[PDB]
């Protein structure tokens, strides 16, 4: 739900910002929306749907209830644990990046004038804060023990590789 | 307009002069055109076309006599001229023989 | 309009094709005069009457010279 | 949310007619609108739940010299959509001026249907570029829509005017319309008439009825693109999410069309991915590199197949990359529609932002530059003279399309901190 809320914010910025100032936030917004959409594509189409379709094969071929109970518990436990939910240190950089997202969209919605430099400076401050944490996410996930799938989803060109 | 002042235009077009410079020639125009406004002779465009071809054979511009076969067709193709006969008789009447 | 100028195209065409007919019979009328000569014929007029006037006006531009 | 579809011109009403017939056959409705017994879906995206138990689509019917629109009138699909708003050529200036003098009541027609639906997501314009009937009026209405409503989306399904063609004012008309498209639209979907013509003369041996078969193609593409909105997924159940990833900046908003079967008249995701990435399964036919691709697939998809297919697409490198960033082909999965013919059970389509369309733009610019240098092909159209006696709008449109070509070439560079 938090990940959907920020998607709404990020699309709102692009549609309002087009008036019929700067391109510094264009590339920053292109790195935020194409981040959060891909966490959804991964988190669903690798964890949720495969195991759910196998769990429909567990609800045709299993003859008792104490199999089905364990199968269900395993699907829930993996759908948390293979993500950022009950990770032991949570990968706290995700909350920090989402905080930089919500601050960026809040400032970018006030693109209406009636200083362009003050907006440009706070957007670049956010750009440093964001780009550092995106590289920190890629590093912190790469060391943690499936990696290459979400890494290749997040960057494919290798414009950043760390 | 009226045809009487439009004939004065013709008298400015053939000559190279203003209309207050000469009034004699426009008086010749109004004396000949006047008391006649309607042809009292045979009316057919087809006969005057057969009189233009007959005239171009007599002058040995017989390739131009096959041009007139196309130009009369073009004249029919536009179709915005009320009397095709009067201008063909008029253009036939002023014909010179350079041979 | 647009078609109301297409009729103006079809009149300039009439005027040009009658000039080709004018040169192959070798008359002295040019384009500007021929545009008067077609206008007169729409009301209807004797070419037998007009030819003598034109054959006098071409005989009165070198005699009034 | 809800989409209100606008159709205008003979070609635009043709493609809207075939698209509405396609969605009528697709969803569980009669040509009157009578509900079926087989219909995770939605019937509120193009359709209003209208007030005689017919899901009447919200369509603006515009006619200008109607010939085929009369055939649309006496038709069984005139019982599906007719909110009774039909209100009355061969030039951009004529259609522009005619749209200018009557903008009020057609804007009231737009206001009526805008009040008709509860929510709104965008305006999809059935448009033909330099189609004569669609041209001019479409550009003027594009100005009216983007000026009057700045909070919504504007989509324009557009053809590229090359039909192996006589009209010599067509580069001027397409240039002025393209100026309006770059400046007054949020996103433009462009197709090539010659590409679809080549594909149609390939798959069959038809030469004369090319128009109607091209209509089948664009209607199938338009249904395929909005399947993810019409059927509830997880993303691109609104237009702006699909519009967002492909468009990196307000100037590059022109999208190529792909769809991996050219056939509907066994298969896996892996094969159709590698079959999609060639430029001859693209229905739009130096370094040329995509900005961003997005593919949507619909079928009996094993979820491991998209995973290892995207693996193969990476290490093969069969797609053109983006220098200044990551923005790549994204796998989207959608539901197979009820009552669609069972050929190519796994079927995908793609929408992509490519710099190769700059070549087609500069070709048409070169045609305009040739006819403009010769100065014998304006034909002295009276509406063109009275609209602009100085013809400075052609110069302004040329400047805008030149800036567009420069921004395309600048996005091609590894630096896009250099602009145009």
């Amino acid at each position: 739900f938090y990940c959907k809320h920020v998607e709404r914010q990020l699309c709102s910025v692009w549609i309002s910002n087009k008036t019929a100032w700067f391109a510094g936030a264009f590339t920053l917004r292109q790195r935020m929306l194409n981040f959060v959409q891909n966490i959804q594509y991964y988190m669903m189409f690798e964890v949720m749907e495969p195991t759910w379709h196998i769990l429909e094969k567990n609800l045709k071929s299993a003859s008792n209830i104490d199999d089905v109970l364990g199968h269900h518990t395993g699907f829930l436990d993996t759908c948390l644990k293979d993500c950022m939910l009950t990770n032991p240190e949570l990968l706290k950089v995700f909350s920090k990046l989402m905080s930089v997202c919500v601050m960026f969209t809040n400032c970018m919605q006030k693109f209406t004038q009636s200083l362009v430099s003050g907006f440009e400076a706070t957007i670049n401050k956010f750009d440093k804060n964001f780009s550092a944490h995106l590289l920190d996410l890629l590093a912190r996930l790469s060391i943690y023990s499936g990696m290459a799938s979400v890494i290749s989803r997040l960057d494919f060109n290798g414009f950043y590789t760390e | 307009k009226s045809p009487n002042v439009l004939l004065q235009n013709l008298c400015c077009r053939i000559l190279g002069r203003s209309e207050a410079d000469v009034a004699q020639q426009f008086q010749y125009a109004v004396r000949v055109i006047g008391s006649n406004f309607a042809p009292t002779v045979e009316r057919d465009e087809f006969l005057v076309a057969e009189k233009i071809k007959k005239e171009l054979i007599r002058q040995r511009r017989e390739a131009d006599a096959a041009l007139f076969s196309e130009l009369h067709r073009k004249l029919h193709s536009q179709g915005v001229l009320k009397n095709k006969w009067s201008i063909l008789y008029l253009l036939l009447s002023l014909s010179e023989d350079p041979r | 309009a647009a078609a109301a100028a297409a009729n103006l195209n079809a009149v300039r065409e009439t005027m040009d094709v009658l000039l080709e007919i004018s040169r192959i019979l070798n008359t002295g009328l040019d384009m500007e005069t021929l545009s008067i000569c077609v206008r007169l014929c729409e009301q209807g007029i004797n070419p037998e009457a007009l030819s003598s006037v034109i054959k006098e006006l071409r005989k009165a531009t070198e005699a009034l010279k | 949310r809800e989409i209100i579809t606008l159709q205008l011109g003979q070609c635009g009403n043709q493609i809207g007619f075939e698209f509405w017939k396609q969605l009528c056959a697709e969803h569980g409705i009669s040509p009157e609108g009578i509900v079926e017994e087989f219909a995770t879906d939605r019937k509120d995206v193009f359709f209003y739940q209208a007030d005689d138990e017919h899901y009447i689509p919200r369509a603006v019917l515009l006619d200008l010299e109607p010939r085929v629109i009369h055939s649309i009138l006496n038709s069984p699909y005139a019982k599906l959509y007719n909110p009774e708003n039909i209100y009355l050529g061969n030039n951009w200036a004529s259609g522009f001026s005619q749209g200018e003098k009557i903008h009020e009541d057609i804007f009231d027609i737009i206001d009526r249907e805008a009040d008709g639906s509860d929510s709104l997501e965008g305006f999809v314009l059935c448009h033909s570029i330099a189609g004569g009937t669609g041209s001019g009026l479409g550009s003027y209405l594009l100005e009216r829509l983007n000026d009057r409503y700045p909070k919504k989306l504007v989509q324009t399904y557009s053809v590229f005017p090359n039909q192996d063609e006589d009209v010599v004012v067509q580069p001027y008309n397409s240039l002025l319309t393209l100026k309006r498209l770059t400046q007054n639209a949020d996103c433009v979907v462009v197709l090539d008439n010659t590409a679809l013509n080549r594909i149609a003369t390939d798959r069959l041996h038809i030469q004369n009825p090319s128009f109607s078969q091209i209509n089948q193609l664009v209607s199938t593409i338009m249904s395929a693109s909005t399947t993810t909105l019409r059927y509830p997924g997880y993303m691109n159940n609104d237009l702006i999410g699909l519009i967002a990833s492909l468009i990196p900046t307000p100037r590059l908003h022109f999208l190529m069309t792909g769809y991996t079967p050219l056939t509907t008249d066994k298969t896996t995701v892996l094969d159709v991915m590698r079959r999609l990435l060639q430029p001859k399964n693209v229905m739009v036919s130096t370094n040329h590199c995509y900005i961003a691709i997005l593919n949507i697939i619909q079928g009996e998809v094993d979820p491991t197949q998209v995973h290892k297919s995207l693996q193969r697409i990476r290490e093969r490198k069969l797609a053109n990359f983006i220098p200044w960033g990551p923005a790549s082909i994204q796998v989207a999965l959608s539901r197979k529609s009820p009552y669609l013919p069972s050929a190519h059970r796994v079927s995908g389509l793609m929408m992509a932002n490519h710099t190769s369309i700059s070549s087609l733009f500069e070709r048409t610019c070169r045609q305009y530059d040739k006819l403009r240098k010769r100065e014998a092909f304006l034909e002295q159209f009276r509406k063109e003279d009275m609209f602009k006696d100085n013809f400075d709008e052609m110069d302004t449109s040329r400047e805008i399309v030149q800036q567009l070509i420069d921004e395309y070439h600048a996005a091609t560079r590894p630096d896009y901190i250099s602009w145009g």
